């Protein structure tokens, strides 16, 4: 099927050929995929393998009508990716990393941005976790066509965001992977109504969905603190003490302030001597004298 | 990371195909062509490991002669101490617990355990394995297990048109025309360990063919 | 960035005449929670702070039973203390059964030392990363006796380890005076106060969360529940 | 998202200058991996609950059983390797077996996680020891670093810092046995977006009256069909 | 004392032995095989002391049979004789000696039929008729007069049934029942237990 | 085999060693200088027995050839306890190759720097070998070792025939050391050693005097 | 690549033919055993590779050998042998087996370096293999083979394979394997046979 | 000593006394010489107290570790296999062993006499201790392999107490264990003296 439909190639100055086309076709596979969006998961062994195929063996690696496959992928597509799953999960989740790392035309960011909004808007948590595995590796090898449409990062700083106030853990934490990576990148600036709608979040009261709000922000202070591992800014020793404020938060929360103070003296060992300059003398003594040690020590 | 390495001889190695029956449990196995000068008898992939035991393989014939030659001595080192026969699961945990880095085969142990219960067993290199109705292991084994799960419930009626109408059928499926190239093998309850001469395999695919 | 050279193994001298791999794991002492050990001339006091994995969890076994007069109290990897504390039991009964006596706590320290020594000799192995605060009560009196992953051992008025004890040293080099003519109660109150500067403005002295071991001349050693430490508490 | 290595990664006897060992961290990191499991400490019993993930239809799902006996009051489930953990669960079964014969008491179920926890490369499993003892109904967690601890409930697996926070919001110290063994199933839907059947999840439960029990396909049909 | 007798034709390899196994003074067991098949035509009647009998030809029957797993193949009786030679004689001079005797019995598709003699020192010695315990003191004799080498298989029955008929009359041991079984060129048959 | 390689270097860098198997006998003539008039010439040997009948001399190190002279004399008295009779000159090498092949084989052991000449003498009829630090042993007619090796191969090689006595084994010995020697050989400069029916025996330097006159 | 042995299976004997490589003229023409090594009464082997290494692996065969007939007192069926030291080399040369038991006739095998071992008909290893591996497979009648029409295409993949214009007939070290009266006999046969092979061949090709 | 067990139809029965001896001076009488192995399996304690009590509470615990790994119950001529394996191992060194495994298995009934000289046989019905020569002609006369379970309660109770009655060694009082498919039952500890009254 990579040959049938190799002709389609939407060259710059060309005419639709007489050789079936890929619209034509991928509509009527919706047509058949629609009671899920068991003969249908049949239907998904031959177009995941297909997808598969039509990676980089095809002159146009996304027509828009193939673009709403994505959100039947994302919801069969593992989290662990291990051997032990099925032949339609393990083709899935290999399939939805050779779309994301195939390119792009600049007028399909509304068109792609539009499914995953659409997908981690509220499906199933599976589909919110792998939207974010999604976007670190789409744009990422895509990563000038979206900073040219600054309409697009705003509504990629919007979804990262957005999801890391997920009713799911495991969704959030990658929210804050994702968001990590974005600032280490420079896909999206630190601007100050970002920290704004974190230090305006972390502050919380508990009493006993206040809680995965609370936790959202040491999520946000903590993909801050990630994201620049081996260099000490302005803005990072301030957000580092009150990220330590949380320590004695309750366990969600503990385990993140734990997470992100333990890897930031990984990295900062290097020349930690040139990173202690840009603390005060007040502040190396919290930082040091601080508990962020795993449970086999304690 | 090292068990990787043993699952890549797997994929390659011939195929070899299992089902288990109410009665009798059947391996067969794709007999390759040798050369044309090299004597086919040292090459044969069905080995029996006990009276009521024997299995299959698809990998490395030099790390499954080694597994052979250790199960065959807990078949009988076994008997020394219980002096009952081994469960199929004894000598697949055994098996298992032997695959430093695993020994790279694959296999189909199969057979019965001293209350005529029919057994059908899979070693995978990980050092895992687990019960089956019918398998299949080797260079196909995707495809022929999926063919495999279109046909169990109404085939056990008779030992003969369960095993032929499966095995050979599932061999079928991957290797050739067939004759000279299936070694198949069929063990009763409590009686041995036979593998069919190609006289009277080539009788069974001819009522396949029909 | 900074590729130190004289750090893989315990074996290598820095030029500055200087084994990082045991300083390095002297720094493992600092990443447990803080412990506080204090003696009066009559009961020695080791008081502890625990942490939990979560909630719906126990916090930690943080004070061992060594013999009826020695307890230990670990800072660094569990790992390597349950394998020095089934070194010091042993060395106890090994006493008790030749000698029929108590072994003396400033000799079974010795015992430590010398075993701690080797890891950081030999190539391979590692440095023991824990530091213990031993307590114990021998016919010379009580002990507080200090180990550290760098193999010495330090006779202590008072001494309290890891993490923010540095604030809990302040606290008892203050008051160590006043230790040698406390009684039990007003002893193990020096301790917790010493324990509470380790903890931030914000958490507090549970009953849940605080391991008081305490031996002495007639008590033998025993250590004390996330219920019995309420006594103690209470009146602070 | 990116690669962020420092130095002192790639030594496994040799400690980081603020005292780690990260060649036993990242060993423990890759481990929360396998099927999830819960377990759940009531005051009438102890439930053990488990993901199976099976392929094909042709696997006979009573021999995956991820959770096994260890004595005859003492149940334990697994997370990693079926194979990883058959070292660690044939000491267990041992060493009731040697206090058994030595002292003819049941071993208690922390006697147990801590003889399994004295073999401590780390373990490539973590483990739950349920139990009933003279101290009646307990668990334990028993983390690859070979650190033990008791625990009201604890999920250990893929998704369970996630599940561990849906333990913390449905457990209480008041709370019956044929609640938990639904509550962990609703966590167990959770965690995985499948139906629940007979083969895709293992259910057992150790009461003080009981000895061990593993649910048939009957009593796993009888659960399910309430949630 | 147990007892054991064979009897070689040209094409059989007759063995009998008793079915009884005593303690002091009782007898415990009325039916009991002193013979273990090794292979589908070879035999090893083993008596002795109580104990070494049924864990040294349990380990003789389990290493031949592993043999025929290795190779396919079965041993020859008399490769499963020097290797039941080998055995027995290498543990005699250690801390854990065996005191067996044996009396092993093969036919062989290229060198016919066979009876093999040991005693507790592991002395091989190929015999056309052999008989072991204190009863072959008495049956030696009948054999040494009626056995010609080319004896009919019936009239090597009724050769074995005058041996036993002379423990009835002369020996004092109760030795009522025997296993009777034959080794031709079509494996090990089982013949009616001559009984009195 | 890198290792192997390189200690093959270590031998082509020592000093001369020629053997020559004649019709009766075999010779082995090497080279013994001393850098200093100091050096005691007589005190250290290079031309060395092993039993009655079987000798051997190197090139390459020193102290690398006493570990081998040390084990080739157990070695031929392990054989002689064992079966009583003098050691065949085949069966030695056999033994000796086997240990030298035993330290390239194990880890953090570098390989002997020592080539072997061994004759001997079994059964009325001679015998030459050679072994390398590899482990590998090849019999020889005539061969040589040490610096200009590759000369001294080529210069046996026009001047051997198979019915040269032993007496003639002897002057084309120390003939191919007299291509390579640079300098002016006394008594003392070679080491020189026969081996015929009457068993080995290194010649004392007197006797060596009578061949240098040629 | 070293040596040039090769086996050829016929009705009534098995034949390995290996050539003498002699490199330089100053190493001695030893009288002892060249290149066919009898392991025991009733097999032989010849090995790719040097004659050092080969006094290893050939007096490891005959302990196995050796061990067997001490054990059973029968000689040791002919692959049972060739698997034991496979065994061992699982745990660094090729080589050939030429034999005959009682259970599969006249047997030859070829180990593999790995350890691994098969039965063929004709095969060859060392120097030149492939070339004469191709020319074996042109001309062998499977089944319709006598010894001395084995032995005839020996000597002409030989002709083709090593040498110049005599066929090395003092440097080829035909050994032929037969069973005669019952015993096992095995004759490297000598260099007035083997010439005369050379000169029935030279007679018949160019005829 | 006087032990007793037979096979019948419903299962098989297992007699024995209670006397322990020091010789000549009894040291007790209520010693349970029916070594309870685990709820399917059960062995008896004739020649040395120590050396029944010893080697099947191992077997015990060696008949467990099966049970947990192979998910089945060990069968009886496999749990008296280890037994014999167990005691062979210190043969000459003066074990004074001597027992009978019994219980139930996929094979039906079981029973092995297990001995310390290394004798390990099946059979229908057997006797062990210094009076067993006293239990087996009261049992060889009234056995058979259709009694009936009162009647086999009956017989092995009775055989026991003649046993007593002529060993000075076997006295106490006897203990009868039934194995029947699902367990063992304990149905009596009759006294000996109170079996004088009902017998005479």
């Amino acid at each position: 099927l990579t040959y049938i439909f190799m002709i389609d190639v939407s060259l710059p100055n060309t005419t639709p050929t007489i050789s079936p086309h890929v619209p034509e076709f991928t509509a009527r596979i919706l047509e058949k995929l629609k009671p899920l969006m068991t003969q249908g998961i049949k239907l998904l062994k031959t177009i995941l393998k297909w997808l598969m195929a039509s990676a980089g063996r095809s002159f146009s690696t996304a027509v828009t009508e193939q673009l709403q496959l994505l959100p039947l992928f994302f919801k069969i597509a593992p989290v662990e990716n291990d051997n032990s799953y099925d032949e339609l999960k393990r083709d899935a989740k290999l399939c939805l990393s050779l779309m994301s790392q195939g390119l792009l035309y600049p007028h399909q960011v509304p068109l792609v941005l539009q499914v995953l909004k659409q997908t981690a808007r509220s499906s199933s948590w599976h589909a919110r976790y792998t939207v974010l595995t999604y976007l670190q590796t789409m744009v990422f090898y895509n990563l000038f066509i979206f900073l040219n449409n600054e309409d697009a990062v705003k509504d990629i700083r919007w979804l990262v965001i957005s999801l890391l106030e997920d009713e799911q853990l495991e969704v959030r934490e990658m929210a804050a992977t994702t968001l990590s990576g974005l600032l280490q990148c420079n896909f999206l600036t630190m601007d100050s109504p970002m920290q704004i709608h974190f230090e305006q979040l972390c502050k919380t009261k508990l009493p006993k969905a206040e809680l995965v709000k609370r936790h959202a922000g040491v999520l946000g202070l903590g993909a801050c603190v990630l994201s620049s591992p081996y260099d000490v800014p302005t803005w990072m020793p301030q957000l580092l003490m009150n990220l330590s404020a949380h320590l004695n938060d309750p366990q969600p929360i503990e385990m993140t302030v734990k997470k992100t103070l333990s890897n930031f003296r990984r990295t900062h060992h290097d020349n930690w001597q040139e990173h202690k300059q840009q603390f005060t003398d007040d502040q190396l003594l919290v930082l040091t004298d601080l508990l962020v040690s795993p449970c086999y020590y304690a | 990371f090292q068990v990787e390495y043993a699952q890549e001889a797997v994929k390659k190695g011939s195929t070899a195909v299992g089902v288990r029956g109410r009665d009798i449990v059947v391996l067969g196995v794709e007999k390759k062509s040798v050369a044309k000068l090299q004597d086919e008898r040292t090459v044969r992939k069905i080995c029996a490991l006990d009276d009521n035991v024997c299995m299959a393989f698809a990998g490395l014939t030099a790390d499954a002669r080694i597994v052979i030659n250790r199960a065959r001595v807990e078949c009988q080192s076994h008997r020394l101490t219980v002096e009952d026969p081994v469960t199929v699961e004894y000598i697949t945990r055994y098996i298992a617990s032997l695959k430093r880095r695993p020994f790279g085969i694959s296999a189909l142990i199969v057979g019965f355990d001293f209350d005529g219960t029919p057994r059908l067993y899979q070693t995978d290199p990980s050092g895992t394995y687990h019960a089956w109705k019918a398998n299949a292991i080797g260079r196909g084994a995707k495809s022929v297990r999926e063919f495999l799960e279109k046909n169990y419930t109404d085939e056990a009626i008779e030992t003969d048109d369960l095993t032929i109408k499966l095995v050979i059928k599932a061999l079928l499926e991957v290797v050739q025309s067939g004759g000279k190239n299936i070694e198949l093998a069929v063990m009763r309850r409590d009686q041995s360990l036979k593998i069919l001469n190609p006289e009277e395999i080539e009788k069974y695919v001819a009522e396949i063919e029909k | 960035m900074f590729r130190n050279q004289y750090d893989n193994d315990v074996t290598v001298w820095s030029p500055q005449g200087r084994i990082h791999q045991i300083e390095y794991a002297m720094e493992a002492v600092k990443q447990g929670s803080a412990t506080v050990g204090l003696k009066s001339k009559t009961h020695a006091v080791l008081v502890a702070l625990k942490r939990a994995q979560s909630e719906l969890a126990a916090h930690q076994k943080k004070i061992l039973h060594v013999d009826n007069h020695i307890g230990i109290s670990i800072a660094g990897l569990t790992a390597d203390a349950r394998l020095l504390c089934n070194f010091m039991r042993q060395e106890c009964l090994d006493s008790r059964f030749v000698f029929d006596r108590p072994l003396p706590v400033s000799r079974l320290v010795s015992l430590i030392g010398s075993k701690t020594q080797i890891p950081t000799q030999r190539y391979g192995r590692r440095p023991y990363g824990v530091g213990l605060l031993i307590a114990g009560y021998d016919d010379m009196g009580p002990h507080i006796f200090q180990t550290c992953p760098s193999a010495n051992y330090f006779d202590c008025r008072a001494m309290s380890i890891g993490a923010r004890s540095q604030s809990a040293r302040t606290y008892l080099e203050r008051h160590m005076s006043e230790f040698m003519e406390c009684n039990l109660n007003e002893l193990v109150k020096h301790g917790l106060r010493a324990l509470r500067e380790t903890l931030p403005a914000e958490q507090d002295l549970t009953t849940k969360n605080v391991s008081i071991g305490i031996v002495g001349k007639d008590l033998e050693f025993t250590i004390y529940d996330d219920d019995d430490v309420s006594p103690f508490l209470e009146g602070l | 998202m990116f690669l962020t290595r420092s130095e002192y990664d790639r030594g496994v006897n040799t400690f980081s200058p603020e005292g780690r060992l990260f060649q036993v961290e990242y060993a423990i990191e890759a481990i929360k991996l396998g099927s999830t499991a819960i377990g759940i400490q009531t005051s009438e019993g102890v439930c053990l609950a488990v993901e199976k993930r099976i392929t094909s239809p042709l696997m006979e799902p009573s021999s995956i059983e991820k959770i096994v006996e260890i004595d005859a009051h003492i149940g334990c489930a697994m997370s990693g390797l079926i194979a990883d953990a058959k070292t660690l669960i044939d000491k267990a079964r041992v060493e009731t077996q040697n206090h058994w014969f030595t002292y003819n008491e049941t071993m208690t179920v922390e006697s147990v996680t801590q003889a399994v926890s004295n073999l401590a490369r780390p373990f490539g499993v973590a483990l739950l020891f349920g139990g009933v003892d003279e101290k009646g109904p307990q668990l334990f967690h028993m983390d690859p670093s070979g650190t033990f601890v008791q625990c009201d409930a604890r999920a250990i697996g893929s998704a369970s810092e996630g599940a561990q926070s849906s333990l913390q919001e449905v457990y209480h110290k008041s709370m019956t046995l044929k609640e938990a063994i639904k509550s962990s199933l609703i966590i167990l839907k959770q965690v995985m977006e499948e139906k629940l059947n007979a083969t895709n999840i293992e259910l057992a439960t150790v009461q003080p009256g009981q000895n061990f029990h593993m649910f048939t396909k009957e009593e796993l049909e009888e659960v399910i069909k309430d949630i | 004392m147990e007892y054991l007798i064979g009897i070689q034709g040209p094409d059989y390899v007759l063995v009998a032995s008793d079915r009884v196994a005593a303690s002091n003074i009782v007898q415990m067991k009325d039916d009991h095989d002193k013979m273990f098949k090794m292979s589908e035509k070879i035999l090893l009647l083993c008596v002795g002391e109580a104990g070494d009998t049924v864990q040294f030809a349990e380990y003789i029957q389990k290493n031949v049979q592993l043999y025929k797993m290795r190779n396919g193949y079965e041993l020859s009786p008399t490769a499963a004789a020097n290797f039941t030679r080998r055995n027995l004689a290498d543990c005699l001079r250690s801390r854990t000696p065996y005191h067996v005797n044996l009396l092993l019995a093969g036919y062989d598709e290229h060198e016919g039929p066979a009876l093999y003699y040991m005693d507790y020192l592991a002395a091989l010695a190929k015999a056309p008729f052999a008989a072991h315990g204190y009863g072959a003191f008495l049956t030696l004799s009948i054999l040494d007069r009626y056995y010609t080498p080319t004896i009919s298989r019936e009239r090597a029955v009724e050769l074995l049934r005058k041996c036993l008929e002379e423990l009835q009359k002369r020996f004092i041991l109760n030795l009522p029942t025997f296993s009777v079984r034959i080794i031709d060129k079509n494996g090990i048959h089982d013949l009616d237990n001559i009984s009195f | 085999l890198v290792q192997i390689e390189y200690a093959l270097a270590a031998v082509a860098g020592g000093a001369p060693s020629v053997g020559i198997k004649a019709a009766n006998g075999v010779v082995l003539a090497t080279e013994k200088k001393q850098k200093s008039i100091l050096y005691d010439e007589r005190s250290v040997h290079k031309v060395e027995p092993i039993t009655k009948h079987i000798g051997l001399v190197y090139s390459g190190m020193g102290p690398d050839y006493r570990v081998l002279v040390h084990r080739a004399r157990k070695l031929a008295q392990q054989y002689y306890l064992v079966y009583q009779e003098p050691i065949p000159t085949a069966q030695l090498v056999q033994r000796v190759a086997s240990v030298m092949q035993e330290y390239t084989q194990s880890g953090g052991v570098r390989p002997f720097g020592v080539s072997l000449l061994i004759c001997g003498w079994n059964e009325g009829r001679p015998y030459l070998f050679q072994s390398d630090p590899s482990g590998a042993y090849f019999a020889w007619k005539a061969t040589a070792m040490g610096k200009n090796y590759v000369n001294g191969k080529t210069f046996l090689e026009k001047r051997y025939n198979e019915d040269l006595e032993l007496e003639d084994a002897i002057h084309t010995a120390i003939l191919t050391l007299k291509e390579s020697f640079e300098g002016q050989m006394t008594e003392d400069n070679i080491e020189v050693g026969i081996c015929n029916e009457a068993g080995f025996r290194r010649l004392t330097p007197t006797e060596v005097k009578d061949y240098l006159a040629a | 690549h070293a040596g040039t042995c090769l086996g050829i299976l016929a009705n009534d004997g098995v034949l390995l033919a290996a050539e003498r490589r002699n490199i330089h003229k100053l190493l001695d023409e030893v009288f002892f055993s060249e290149k066919i090594y009898k392991l025991n009464e009733d097999m032989a082997c010849s090995v790719a590779g040097i004659t050092s290494d080969a006094n290893v692996l050939t007096n490891e065969l005959r302990l196995i050998a050796q061990r067997y007939l001490l054990q059973y007192q029968e000689p040791i069926p002919c692959e049972q042998l060739v698997t034991a030291l496979c065994d061992i080399k699982q745990a660094g040369v090729s080589l050939l087996y030429i034999g005959w038991d009682k259970h599969y006739g006249f047997q030859l095998y070829q180990s593999d370096p790995s350890g691994n071992y098969g039965g063929w008909k004709a095969t060859c290893i060392g120097n030149n293999s492939a070339a004469a591996v191709s020319m074996l497979k042109q001309d062998y009648k499977e089944g319709e083979m006598t010894l001395k029409s084995a032995l005839a295409l020996a000597i002409k993949v030989l002709n083709k394979t090593m040498d110049v214009s005599k066929l090395s007939a003092e440097k080829v070290e035909i050994a032929t394997l037969t069973r005669e009266n019952g015993k096992t006999v095995i004759r490297v046969l000598k260099q007035k046979e083997v010439e005369q092979l050379i000169k029935k061949h030279e007679e018949e090709e160019a005829k | 000593t006087t032990t007793l067990a037979f096979k019948f139809r419903h299962g098989v029965i297992v007699a024995a006394d209670s006397r322990a001896t020091a010789g000549a001076y009894i040291a007790s009488q209520t010693v349970k010489k029916v070594i309870e192995i685990n709820p399917y399996l059960l062995g008896t304690m004739a020649g040395g107290a120590a050396d029944c009590s010893f080697w099947e509470r191992l077997l015990a615990r060696q008949c467990r570790i099966y049970e947990l790994r192979n998910k089945e119950r060990i069968s009886v001529a496999a749990a008296s296999k280890l037994l014999a394996n167990m005691v062979y191992q210190y043969k000459g060194m003066g074990l004074s062993m001597g027992t009978m495994i019994c219980g139930w298995d996929k094979r039906g009934p079981g029973l092995y006499y297990v001995d310390s000289e290394g004798n390990r046989i099946s059979g229908a019905t057997f006797s062990v201790g210094s009076g067993s020569v006293y239990a087996y002609g009261v049992m060889d006369r009234g056995y058979s392999y259709d009694l009936e379970v009162e009647q086999a309660y009956d017989l092995a109770r009775r055989a026991i107490y003649q046993a007593t009655y002529r060993d000075a060694y076997s006295g106490g009082a006897v203990n009868l264990y039934h194995v029947r498919e699902d367990g063992w039952i304990r149905v009596s500890s009759d006294n000996v003296a109170d079996l004088h009254e009902k017998y005479s």
